[PDB]
């Protein structure tokens, strides 16, 4: 292990962070606009189209 | 997707556009129809 004994540590030290969780990758806002963009050519789709 | 879904939009507009001036044309040729035939009747009674 680690030198002889457990390293020192702080009385607290929480140090929460964990802003990500796995995941990541793939981003969630150009697939929100695709979304936006999906249900905006839905609406469309509901316009009539030709004749 | 996003560049076909933008093509969708464009040619949306250009079939639109297209339709807004073909009533137009149409619209105005079918008036100028009328008003020569009726320019025609004018001309031939004034001019007998």
């Amino acid at each position: 292990d680690e030198e002889i004994v457990k390293t020192p540590r702080k009385l607290v030290n929480y140090v929460p962070l964990k802003i990500f969780n796995l995941g990541d990758s793939f981003d969630d806002t150009i697939t929100t606009t695709v979304a936006k963009l999906q249900d905006l050519k839905k609406e469309i789709l509901d316009s009539p189209r030709s004749n | 997707q996003e560049e076909v879904i933008a093509l969708f939009e464009k040619c949306r507009n250009k079939y639109k556009e297209g339709q807004k001036k073909y009533m137009e044309i149409d619209e105005a040729l079918n008036r100028l129809h009328n008003s020569l035939k009726a320019r025609d009747q004018n001309y031939k009674n004034a001019e007998k």
